[PDB]
DNA sequence: CGGGAAAATCTCTAGCA
DNA sequence: ACTGCTAGAGATTTTCCCG
DNA sequence: CGGGAAAATCTCTAGCA
DNA sequence: ACTGCTAGAGATTTTCCCG
């Protein structure tokens, strides 16, 4: 408390992020999403592109996660409807799939896609692809050598290109890049969840007209009256729920 | 910049378990991260548990509920 | 020393004495007849 | 209480009477009359009421087969998290194992697998995977299966979600991919109320965020302490407590006896 | 909280998640994602966690079969004191069950018997061997051996005793009564510290020194009470408190508020 | 009234919904299809 | 006459329990035998246990001990 | 305490056993027993009697309990050592037999009932036995037409005559005498026992010399000094062991 | 500070076979 | 030298909320 | 009243199959 | 309308004993 003007002014002089003035100024992040939401002026993790690609008469199918590169590959008896229904409900199963980008195909656009995307709460939506193909055939000709069979040689390859690959402005693997990324959409889906319960009820402070309620503590509540942001103390404050 | 870092070090919740009590001590916070061990702290008491006894999280329910702030 | 007395594996019969090499957290390391074991301490008895 | 000891060990020679009647019958006090159920090998049929604690360091996973109508199913669960994979597999053999396991390790990052002894965990394909991705095998004791608990547990899960959406798939294999899907993320409890999913992604995302800290924190402070002997490494100071390090030795000591340089 | 309700729903019959994570993932207060949680069949999987308490009345004896060495041993414990009865039989059958039953009501005050379903302790000959020693016949609900928890805990004591005797008997019978010696007298613990032996004395005992001494009183000593109803029977007066019995039901009263007449 | 979801006897899988005729220390007594049951507590959910 | 006999009954010890605590609750005094109650003193508390769940016992070595003596 | 004197001179009057003194002046058995000790003027529960018996050509071994008339029966298919030998060692196990009387047969001279005699600790020394093998078969004739063999016969006699006949001193049955002899035995055990423990131990009192001790309270010592029996404070009494 | 509902923590079980 | 655990069903104990 | 050994009570497990 | 328990291995807590 006590520093919500200091975050207005920061927001002004640099129009930073939420986590920002939160962690610098050390407020709620329901106090800091408001501050950044009321000025006007300054108003996919969860998304998949899969792919089927060949190599040795084999079909591998492919999944990238856009955000971070994060790469799932494996190689199916054929290319059909079925193969890649269960492909995705593995998928989904193992990671928080939401939006899976396709090609148009007919394994695709088969029944059983849909069938397994609907069970997983899945939307489906028909150059990241193409070079992580590329990249991906260029890692399975390095390690082909090391294995026996196509199927081996393609799951070292995720491994190689998830975990052993470093490279982009901090220098981490598409595996650390994809968990910081969840992590992330994590922490957003939590916000977003005690906003919704925050925003329900109702402060009357000092008797002054109904508030949007913000912050509860311990001895403290953070409210917001007419685009203004206020600190009041539990006992001069009444919330109710309308 | 050392305050900083040690702050959000501090701000990391640690579940552990004593040699003998199969059932997990609640959120104690988090001290010092070393290869095999973990020194929190846990009402007032500054402990050493070894590194195969503790889960260290960052609950982020309660990082976005603001409950790190003073 | 130690004397050492233990339920194998799978069977239901206790042996030993055997000679205490180690002591854990749940297990221990015995030798019995020239033969070393890691048995859980809950299948084992030391006196 | 020599007469006494003497009819004591010739009572328990016939009968192995316990502690308590020796030392009533015979007027013996109670520790010799322990001392004498003691030193006899047939009496020792009872080992310490107790259990051990698995391993739970972030990169520990437990896996295990078991079988449901018929066919194998191979389950790893992520023992900090409780988060699994799972598949069917057609044989229960160490090139299924092996496939299975180098997937895993390319999608999470597995320092260790813990298993039992089964022949598929113990066949060389599955020790050359292993080598390859940088893995430690550690196998628990020959039939404990208390040492593989936690899997052993999710094994018990596993089966009870398969049985709740079974009707949902026609194969078996599609109720499995449906039961680690419901298992990872639409059950919510334990630490952090988490799902396994959630739970998994916080734990790795903190062990490289607090690795990344320590390091910056190591780089940039750097001390010595006298305590109350040689030079020791601090490692955080405050609360009238400080904590040192001294030949892979962590001590806490009161802020009195301890000087930092 | 209606619109969060059907999507749960929804989820709930695809996922069945269970009620933290609806709670969490539908902004629903946690009574009513345990009531969508409650309301579905499939998700009904659990008993509640206890343990009920056998009955241990002076006159109930638990009998059992068990098997060692390709032979059938009979035994019976009495529940109040832990004395156990055991014998070969040459087979698992009704006629000697029975013939075991009438030897042992004839050797103590057996009042009832409680068994599990076995085919012997079922067969119409027992029955007619209760019925002429006056026996009530107990079964245990089918396949709960919690039920003979008793007899079952003394099956496995008998056979850890008759293993360290096995060795001074050529023929298992005699190893079986040597176990039963051992156990009823040579091993002590338990209520009064006693041997099963000397607790079975004592029990049955008391039992008959007790009923005989309350029938004096009451032939001596009679009143009546009157507390808040009506005229209560006393049966203990003193220490600022009474004890009375009305309609068959036992009530302790403070002194206050009750008058004895 | 009661619904009760029990497991009955050896069989692994969890039946009901079964009105709850008594309830007892350690035990219930249920009907389920026209057909008395007992049940240990342990092995039965009354909601 | 009365009070002899009264004081014998009271002589006796009763081990009980409860109905859901499986331990077996200590030596407490026996007040009152029926048919399917006991009506024991435990400590100053005066409970009516079911027959079912007391053994009833004169421990014939505390009864040597002179313990129930004053 | 304070009852000693009472407690010797109703044992003068009267030369009661131990017990009455005891119950009626409510001091420790320990200090009644050695008042009774004292007085040099003044100054069986384990015992079996064995038989073999005849009826419809089957042999009937049976054991007479002799202080109580308690009897256990058994039909056995011979005569022989190995018979009476495992009937023994049942009985032992079930009932605390210390001795057993038996007529000289050679099954009871057999070696294999002299070693079930000194496994179970029991002592053999070679006219209640033939009459209650008379009132056995009495009662078997009563019920022999309930049953179909001589072996149940044999059992329901015994439960007849162990349960259902009552006649005496105080109308009790045979099980109930036995069960209130062993029960007072166990009693007699039990002080002796503690009297053994006791009498390893010497008092000094106010110094004094050497007193045997009787009884240790919570607030005061019983002892004897020269067949004079005292009570003593615990302060000023110090108990050791010679 | 006083009660009551709610939330949290505690206790205990089967099944993993 | 390695090691029972998991998640659900009730029970009981704090904690928050309006006077 | 102060410590230490002993006794008592408490906690927990396998096996009953 | 019926029902886990037993006995042993350590752990911990009272209780007694001499100053
Ligand atoms: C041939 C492989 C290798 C050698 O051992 C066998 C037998 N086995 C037995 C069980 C088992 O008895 N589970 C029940 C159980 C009991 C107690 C507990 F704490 C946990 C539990 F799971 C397994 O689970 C299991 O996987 C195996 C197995 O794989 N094998
Ligand atoms: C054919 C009869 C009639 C129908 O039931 C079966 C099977 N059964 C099984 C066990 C058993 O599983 N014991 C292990 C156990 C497990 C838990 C516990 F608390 C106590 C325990 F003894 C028995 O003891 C037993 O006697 C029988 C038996 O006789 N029958
Ligand atoms: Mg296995
Ligand atoms: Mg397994
Ligand atoms: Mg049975
Ligand atoms: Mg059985
Ligand atoms: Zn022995
Ligand atoms: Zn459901």
């Amino acid at each position: 408390l006590d520093g919500i003007d200091k975050a207005q002014e920061e927001h002004e002089k640099y129009h930073s992020n939420w986590r920002a003035m939160a962690s610098d100024f050390n407020l709620p992040p329901v106090v800091a999403k408001e501050i950044v939401a009321s000025c006007d002026k300054c108003q996919s993790p969860g998304i998949w592109q899969l792919d089927c690609t060949h190599l040795e008469g084999k079909v591998i199918l492919v999944a990238v996660h856009v955000a971070s590169g994060y790469i799932e590959a494996e190689v199916i008896p054929a290319e059909t409807g079925q193969e890649t229904a269960y492909f995705l409900l593995k998928l989904a199963g193992r990671w928080p799939v939401k939006t899976v980008h396709t090609d148009n195909g007919s394994n695709f656009t088969s029944t059983t896609v849909k069938a397994a995307c609907w069970w997983a709460g899945i939307k489906q939506e028909f150059g990241v692809i193409e070079s992580m193909n590329k990249e991906l055939k260029k890692i399975i000709g390095q390690v082909r050598d090391q294995a026996e069979h196509l199927k081996t040689a393609v799951q070292m390859a995720v491994f190689i290109h998830n975990f052993k690959r470093k490279g982009g402005i901090g220098g981490y693997s598409a595996g650390e890049r994809i968990v910081d990324i969840i992590a992330t959409d994590i922490q957003t889906k939590e916000l977003q969840k005690q906003i919704t319960k925050i925003q329900n009820f109702r402060v009357y402070y000092r008797w002054k007209g109904p508030a949007k309620l913000l912050w509860k503590g311990e001895g403290a509540v953070v409210i917001q009256d007419n685009s203004d942001i206020k600190v009041v103390p539990r006992r001069k404050a009444k919330i109710i729920r309308d | 910049e050392l305050q900083k870092q040690i702050t959000k070090i501090q701000n990391f919740r640690v579940y552990y378990r004593d040699s003998r009590d199969p059932v997990w001590k609640g959120p104690a916070k988090l001290l010092w991260k070393g290869e095999g061990a973990v020194v929190i702290q846990d009402n007032s008491d500054i402990k050493v548990v070894p590194r195969r006894k503790a889960k260290i999280i960052r609950d982020y329910g309660k990082q976005m509920a603001g409950d790190d702030c003073v | 020393n130690f004397r050492v007395y233990y339920r194998d594996s799978r069977d239901p019969v206790w042996k030993g004495p055997a000679k205490l090499l180690w002591k854990g957290e749940g297990a221990v390391v015995i030798q019995d007849n020239s033969d070393i074991k890691v048995v859980p301490r809950r299948k084992a008895k030391i006196i």
